[PDB]
């Protein structure tokens, strides 16, 4: 029994497969794709689910970090959800045809408030204004960078677009005398 | 008849006229602005791409 | 601007009626005296076919021009709405099955708190 | 009838091999120079795979009318395609929040069996 | 059976100023080649 750069490939194999137990089991939402913290929102949308909008309002404030983080007590959880996530799927052709007939009628309510829009007005405006702010001082740099360079080559165009219409003068008048 | 005249007809400069806290109509007027100035970056993002050189060849 | 058969600017321009090409004069008729013929498409050419009105013209700058430049506005802005239409049936697609799986896990939920109160009456009952 | 990038009425379409769409020689040709594949099925296809397949002319009505009707059209498709974009947007953040929430409630699931495990064991004494 | 146009940097102008300059500029050559 005598290892040469063994222990240290075991502690990193080790290492790396208690990286991959925390990376998993830390969030379903924040680890796969894409908040502002808000107490007073979790505090208004009590009076909803009334027990889960509470718990999952805790669980978001959580997941982020007027704001305070408190428990993280909450994500050894691999093993449990395991459990819990093939229990769910245990108890849920006809299921295909209602899930898209509620999506059609999700997305004709989508259309529908988004038809009324076109308060809210103020925040628009705003986001010109912040638009306006960022894409036209983008745009004044790009504009005076190329009209450092290119108004000098517009002046040997349109110069040069000068010397056509003086070169088509003397060709018509030559070729009448001619 | 527009040359005879020498008058013109007008285009719309109403992009350049809209203001804040306005109604529904020129809520359309600020949105229109808006999808004015990301086309506005986005043809001024090819021009600094291609360089002078394009101006060069012509 | 280029001689298709040499790579050089031609000082005398002249374009064959068989494959459209500016050849330089020099060059293509030297071509055409070795065989009768067009070198790129091997067509048959002759010197009289190979070529050299009132309307002034003006550089081609950004009407014509500027109503190609219109398609490629909207030519583009045709394919951005793409990139939004294919996103839009991934998220929506993915939304009926989270809904129906927070709609079928909610009917749980509903049990599990209904058995477990009920067992802590059943119990501290007895 | 429709072209199935733009939705125009097609005036040179041409039809993939790799799935079965009409699309149209410009839209498609610009596709293909991004990435070398097709844009509903996500297959492999090229230029040369495409094989190049009902005219009515407009006529509109008995000129400085017509230049304001081109002004409020860019105008209308401008707002047409900005409020599809913020709608995607939203549609995606309100996704975002029901995934929260499926997972935060598989997770009070948890100390609720637990409960009911507990119970189990105090009944049965 | 290619050519370059520069787009200027200035490039709402091809809706508003660049397209009446273009049908100004057709119609007063055309009449004023009438008058020719």
């Amino acid at each position: 029994l005598t290892p040469k750069e063994l222990l240290p490939h075991d502690s990193g194999q080790e290492d790396n497969e208690r990286s991959n137990i925390k990376s998993g089991k830390q969030l379903k939402s924040r680890i796969r794709k894409f908040f502002a913290s808000l107490p007073s929102p979790k505090n208004d949308f009590e009076i909803l689910s009334e027990d889960e909008k509470e718990e999952d309002a805790e669980i978001a404030e959580y997941e982020k970090e007027e704001d305070n983080f408190i428990e993280p007590p909450s994500q050894d959880a691999p093993r449990v959800s395991l459990v819990a996530v093939p229990l769910a799927y245990s108890t849920l052709k006809n299921n295909p045809q209602s899930a898209i007939d509620n999506k059609y009628n999700l997305l004709v309510a989508n259309a529908i408030n988004k038809e009324p829009h076109m308060e809210s007005r103020m925040q628009h405006i705003t986001q010109g204004r912040t638009s306006m702010k960022i894409q036209f001082k983008t745009a004044m740099p790009p504009t005076e960078v190329l009209l450092e360079s290119i108004q000098s080559k517009v002046e040997s165009i349109e110069q040069l677009q000068r010397k056509l219409q003086h070169v088509q003068p003397l060709e018509q008048q030559n070729n009448e005398m001619c | 008849a527009l040359y005879t005249e020498y008058l013109k007809q007008r285009n719309n400069k109403k992009r350049r006229t809209p203001d804040f806290n306005d109604d529904d109509d020129t809520l359309f007027l600020e949105e229109y602005r808006r999808k004015y100035p990301r086309i506005d970056t986005s043809r001024y993002i090819p021009n600094e791409s291609s360089e002078v050189s394009l101006l060069g060849i012509v | 601007m280029l001689c298709a058969i040499s790579g050089k600017v031609p000082r005398r321009p002249v374009l064959s009626p068989k494959s459209r090409t500016i050849f330089e004069k020099s060059l293509l008729e030297q071509y055409v005296k070795d065989t009768g013929n067009d070198p790129i498409t091997n067509e048959p050419l002759s010197i009289e076919e190979i070529v050299e009105s009132a309307q002034q013209a003006s550089l081609t700058e950004s009407i014509p021009n500027l109503l190609t430049s219109l398609q490629n506005e909207w030519d583009a802005i045709m394919l951005e709405n793409f990139k939004l239409r294919s996103t839009l049936d991934s998220l929506t697609k993915k939304l009926s099955t989270v809904m129906y799986e927070r709609d079928a896990a909610k009917l749980v939920a509903a049990q599990l708190l209904m058995e477990k109160n009920e067992d802590s009456k059943d119990l501290p009952k007895s």
